[PDB]
C-alpha cells in the first residue's frame, strides 16, 4: 500500500535518457557494451536522482519521487550484462559524491565510491548510492537553484573491456534496474508531478 | 543474496510434479511464487457456492506442453490467456469449458532448448486483469475495442502486437512494476514461477475474460553470430493448482 | 540359458524398417535428427510390436517374439542421442494404447502415454511401453485378422527441436535399443519362425 | 540408474593399476566387468598340468599401451587378437610365445584424446571364440577359409574389413547381444571393461587360435563442422591379469 | 601436490581485503608468498628512526587498480616500480611522496579478462634490487646509464623494451631462478602474490629507487584463431600492507 | 646459501639445444608441438645430463652442473603445455637407462621409463629421471671418453596426437623446467665451469 513499497519495486531506469524515439524508452534503456580497445571510455553517466536524468522518473522509483518534494533514502541501481556468455569484460561503476563533479576521468572517477565489474565473474553487479546529504530531506524537482537539492552523478566505465571468441557478437546491452534501499522516506507531497491530466474534468 | 549472474535460476534443477506427470528439467528455474503466496483450495467462509466442487486433483492438475514457439532473434511476444488455453486441452479444459466456475492458481514452467549463448532476456510475467485496449485509430477518437476470438485466444494465448500493448498500455519498462522472472537465457533459459493468486474479483467464469494472461516479451534482443544457431525454440508447460468449479450442466465452449 | 535373457539384451532394433540396402540393417538403424524450425514433426513411426516392423525381429527380442507364439511382457525401447555436446533438442516419444491410431498430430500424439526428452539435459532418454492388452497373451505374427494380437505404435516427434552452434553439425542420429522387461513371457513355442532353413538336410 | 545421458561413462576417473604401471585418466570409463565375473587364478581342482605355473604378477600383469589407431569420420574398426598382441611385446608376450598355455583376463583401458565433440559411438567388445569367415567367392561355392597371418594379427589386431565380418558374420545391430561398452565419444570417450572369462575351452595355448578377440567397430558416424579437428587417435591399453602358463620348454613366436 | 594442469592457480577464488576496499576475483590465483613470509610491521630493535611512525592501515593499505594493459598476441612485457606507481595516487602515495621513508610489502593481485583459451604463460615477479643496465652503445664502449625518469615511472611502472633486458641482464630463461607466478592463461590468467620482503638495504627511501619493480613479460607466445578476439586487457590491483614511514616534513614529489 | 638450492630452482633449460639465435636462448626453449596425424613422432630429445645438451647448463642446474666435477642426484624435468584449453593430446616422456641407446622408436622408447601425458587430462605433466650409475658419482664434463659419466637420454614423442577445434590454433608450445631432486649432491669443485671471465684483472 505504501509507496515507498512501489519505490522498492525493480522495475528499470534507463541509463541516460536518450531519446532515439520518444515512443519507445527502450531505445536508451539498453546501453550498449562492446569491444573497445581503449581504456577507461565512459560507458554512460546520468545524474544520479531520479528526477534530473528523466528514465528514473519513467521508472516507479523517479515517478514516486516527483510525487514527493521532500526524498531521503539509499537508492539501488543494479546492472545486468545481457551479453553472451561466452564473453567477458570488466567495469567500472562510480557515485561521484557530492561536491565532486562528475570525474570524466578514469581514475577521477574510479577513487570515489566505485565497484569493479567482471563480466563472466559476474554477469550481474549491484551499485549502491549510499544517501550523502547536508540535509535530512532533499527537494525533489532540482531546479538550477538548489545545489542542497543536488543527489549527484552516477557514471559507467570500462574498467577492463569487452571480450568475445568471434562466433560471438561484438556487441552486448546491459540493462539497467533500480530500486530504492528499505530506508528510503519521502515528504511534502505534491500535486502529482509524476502525472500530469491532460485536461480536468468538471 | 541470489547469484548475480544469473538471470537463471536454475543449473541445478527444478521438478514440478502434478498428478499423473512429472516433469523435471535440469535446465530449470528456482520457483518464484507469486506474492509469496501459495495456491490453496477455497475456504468454506470464501466460497457461496454451495454446490460440493468437484476437486479432480490429478488429471486435471498435470503437465500440458500446450505450445512451443520458436524464437528469432528478437519476435513479438505473445501472451497466453490462462483459462482458455487450458480450456482447448482436456481434462482439465474440458471440464472448464463445461463448468460455469474455474478458479485456480498453477504452476508454470517455461523452457528453451538449453542454450549458454541466449542473451537478451526475455520477460515473463503473469497478470490477472491484463485488459486489452487499442490505438483507438490512433486519433484516439477511435473508441475500439476487443475481439471475441482475442478475448478467447484459446490453447494458443495469441500473441500482442508490441510489448506494451501488453496488456494494458504499459511500457516495457514499466511493467517490471508487476514482477517478472526474466530469462536472460544468458544462462539456461528456463522460468519457473507458481502464481497462486487471490482474484480481485472474487469469482470469475474463467469461462470468458480469462482470470491471468501470462506474457513473454523480450527486452533485449538476441545478438549472435552467423557462427551458430539461428533457432531455439521456447516451450511452456504449465500444471494448475486444484482448481474449484461449480455449476456442473452440460458442456459449451463459450 | 532362458530365452527371456536374450530377450532383455540392448542389441538394437532399427526405429522403422526402412531399407536403403538390404544388406545393410544399418541404414534404417539409425534415425536422422536435424535442426528444423516446423513444430511437432514426425521423428519416426513404428509399429510398437517387435514382429511388425521387422528391426525388432531382427533384434534378439523380435526374434525370440517370433519363436513364441504368444507373448506378454512390458517392452523396452532405449534411444541414444549421438549428436554432439554442443547439441541440444527436445522430443516426445510416444506410445499410442491400443484402441487408438496412430495419433498423426503432435497434440494427439502428446497425450497418449509420452515423454519429455531434453537434450543436453539428457543425451539419452528412456521411453516404456506398457503391457496394456485385453487378453492376457498376444499372439506373435499380427496379420490384418487378429486385433488382440495387436500391440500398438510407438512414434517419435520433435519436442522442442534440434539445435546447435555453427560450427556443429547440422544433422545428428539416434541409435535405438530395445529389451523386454524383467516380467516378460512367451508361450506356444512354434518352428522357428525366427530362421527358416533354406535347406533341410536328409 | 546409470546417467542416461553418457556413453560416457566416466568423467570422474578411472585408474588402472597393475605391476610396474598404473593408469589413471580422468577421461575414462567407469569399469564394466564380464558376466559379473573378475579374473581369477586357476583352481587346483581345475588344472590339469600338474606343472608349477610361472606367475610373475607385476612385470607380466601391468601396462601395454600396444597401439593407436587414429579415427576419421568414419572408419572401418580393426580387432585385436588378445594373445598375440601382448606376444609381441615383452615381458608378457615373450613369456606368452614362449610358454605353450597361456590363459588369463584382463582389464582393458581404451582412451581416446578427450573431445566432447565426438559422436558416433563406437562399439568395443570382446569375444571369445570370435571364428572368422569369408565371403566363399561370394557365390558361397567358394568354401575359403583363414590366413594364418590373419590367424595371428600379433600386436596389430588385425582390421575386419567390414563390420559384420567382424567375427563371425554377426551383424553390427546383433552383434550388441554380446556386450559391448560404446564410446559415444559424445562424453569422454574412454572404456574399460575387465573381462574375467571362463573359456569355452579347459585350455587354448593361443600360441596359436586367440583367446579372445578384442573389436572395435563405429556404430555411428562422426560428424563434425569443417569447423573442428577432423582427427582424434583412440589407443588402447590393456594389462593382463594374473596369466597361467605351463610347459616352460624352448622359445616359439609359433 | 599442487595441480599438474593449471598454470592457475585459482578456478576456486580469491579474496584480498584492505580498508576500505574488498576485493574478490573468481579468476584469482592462490596466493603464493615471497620466501614464506609475510609482511610485517618493523620492530622497535630494528628501527633506528626514534619518531613515531604512522601507520594508517585502511586508506593506505587498499585496493589500487592502478593501470590495465591490453595485451597483443606478444608484448613487450613493462615494468612496475613499486614505490612510484602507488606515489602518484593517494591515499599511499601522497604520504610515500611526503614522507622520506618508506618501507612495506604488499599484496599484488594481477587479473585479466578472464579467458579460457588465453596460452603463452606470462612470467610474473617482483625484483627487490631490480638494477637497470643499458646495451652501452651496443659496443659495450659506451658505459651508459640511467633516466630519472625512468628511474621513477610514476604510477606507469615503465616498461621494458626486452624480457632480458627486465631487470638486469636477466635471460628469459634464467629469470625463474626469481620465483615467479606465471600466468599460463591457459586457465583463468590470475596471479596472487604477497611479496612480504626483508629489504636489502635497511632502508630505502623509495623516494628515489624503488624498493621493489613488478615485472610482466611472457613467455609463450599467445597462439589463436582468426576466430576468436584478438584482445584481453590486463589488469594489475595492488594493496601494501602496513607500511612505515618518517620523516614528516613537506611534501616533495621527488 | 647452499648451491644446491639454486639447484632446485623452477629456472627453466631448453629441450634442446637449437640456436635460431644465439641471443634469444627462448627460440629453442620452446618446442613446439602440432597435430600430426602421423603417430610415434620424435617430438625432442636431448642428453639428460645438463652438460651436454647446453640448454640445462643455462639453467641454474645445469649452470651448477658445470661448477661441480661430480654430481648425483635424481633430476626432475617438468613440462608445461601452454596451448590452449580447447586443445587436447598425449605425449610420451622417456628417460632411456643407460647402456641403452637413444630409442628411435616409439616402442623402443616407450618401454624404458616413461609416462603417459593426457592433454586436456592434465595441462602440465612431471616427468622424472631417476639417478642410475654404476658409480657413487659422475663427473660434470662428458667427454667421448667418459662412459660413466654419461647420464642417458631423455626423448619426448607424441602418444597420441595434438588436437584443436579448428578456431583453435594448430601449433602450441610446451615449456620445460627442470630441478634437483631433495636428495641431489655435487663434488669437486672446479674452477668456475659455469662463467669463465673474459679477462682478469690484475
Amino acid at each position: 500500500r505504501n509507496l515507498l513499497e512501489l519505490c522498492q519495486i525493480d522495475t528499470i531506469m534507463e541509463v541516460n535518457n536518450l531519446t532515439t524515439n520518444e515512443a519507445t524508452p527502450m531505445e536508451r534503456l539498453r546501453i550498449p557494451v562492446q569491444v573497445q580497445t581503449q581504456s577507461g571510455e565512459l560507458c554512460a553517466a546520468f545524474k544520479a536522482d531520479p528526477g534530473l536524468d528523466g528514465p528514473w522518473q519513467s521508472t516507479m522509483v523517479g515517478q514516486l519521487c516527483r510525487y514527493y518534494t521532500q526524498w531521503s533514502g539509499s537508492l539501488k541501481i543494479t546492472f545486468m550484462f545481457t551479453g553472451s556468455f561466452m564473453a567477458t569484460g570488466k567495469m567500472l561503476i562510480a557515485y561521484t559524491p557530492p561536491g565532486g563533479s562528475l570525474p570524466a576521468n578514469r581514475m577521477q572517477a574510479m577513487l570515489g565510491t566505485h565497484v569493479i565489474w567482471d563480466f563472466g565473474l559476474q554477469s550481474s553487479v549491484t551499485l549502491v548510492v549510499p544517501w550523502i546529504s547536508n540535509t535530512h530531506y532533499r527537494s525533489q524537482a532540482t531546479g538550477s537553484f538548489f545545489d542542497y537539492y543536488a543527489t549527484g552523478i552516477v557514471s559507467l566505465w570500462y574498467q577492463t573491456n569487452f571480450v568475445v571468441p568471434i562466433g560471438a557478437p561484438t556487441t552486448a546491452y546491459i540493462v539497467v534496474l533500480g530500486s530504492a534501499q528499505k530506508n528510503f522516506t519521502m515528504r511534502l507531497c505534491r500535486d502529482t508531478s509524476e502525472l500530469t491530466q491532460a485536461a480536468e474534468y468538471q | 543474496s541470489p547469484t548475480a549472474e544469473a538471470c537463471g535460476y536454475s543449473d541445478r534443477v527444478a521438478q514440478l510434479t502434478v498428478g499423473n506427470s512429472t516433469i523435471t528439467t535440469q535446465e530449470a528455474a528456482n520457483v518464484i511464487v507469486a506474492y509469496g503466496e501459495w495456491p490453496q483450495y477455497c475456504p468454506d467462509t470464501d466460497a457461496t457456492a454451495v454446490d460440493k466442487p468437484t476437486r479432480p486433483d490429478v488429471s486435471v492438475n498435470r503437465f500440458y506442453t500446450l505450445d512451443t514457439k520458436d524464437w528469432s532473434s528478437s519476435s513479438k511476444g505473445w501472451y497466453w490467456k490462462f483459462p482458455d488455453i487450458l480450456a482447448e486441452t482436456g481434462v482439465f479444459g474440458q471440464n472448464a469449458q463445461f463448468h460455469f466456475l474455474y478458479r485456480s492458481g498453477f504452476c508454470i514452467h517455461v523452457q528453451c532448448n538449453a542454450s549458454k549463448f541466449h542473451q537478451g532476456a526475455l520477460l515473463v510475467a503473469v497478470l490477472p486483469e491484463y485488459v486489452t485496449g487499442t490505438v483507438s485509430g490512433n486519433t484516439g477518437h477511435e473508441n475500439t475495442h476487443p475481439p471475441y476470438a482475442a478475448t478467447q485466444p484459446g490453447a494458443t494465448g495469441f500473441e500482442l502486437t508490441n510489448p506494451y500493448i501488453l496488456d494494458a498500455g504499459i511500457p516495457l519498462s514499466q511493467l517490471l512494476v508487476c514482477p517478472h522472472q526474466w530469462i536472460n537465457l544468458r544462462t539456461n533459459n528456463c522460468a519457473t514461477i507458481v502464481v497462486p493468486y487471490i482474484n480481485s474479483v472474487p469469482f470469475d467464469s474463467a469461462l470468458n475474460h480469462c482470470n491471468f494472461g501470462l506474457v513473454v516479451i523480450p527486452v533485449s534482443p538476441l545478438g549472435f553470430l552467423q557462427g551458430a544457431t539461428p533457432t531455439i525454440p521456447i516451450t511452456i508447460t504449465v500444471a494448475p493448482m486444484n482448481s474449484e468449479f461449480s455449476g456442473l450442466r452440460q458442456a459449451v465452449t463459450q
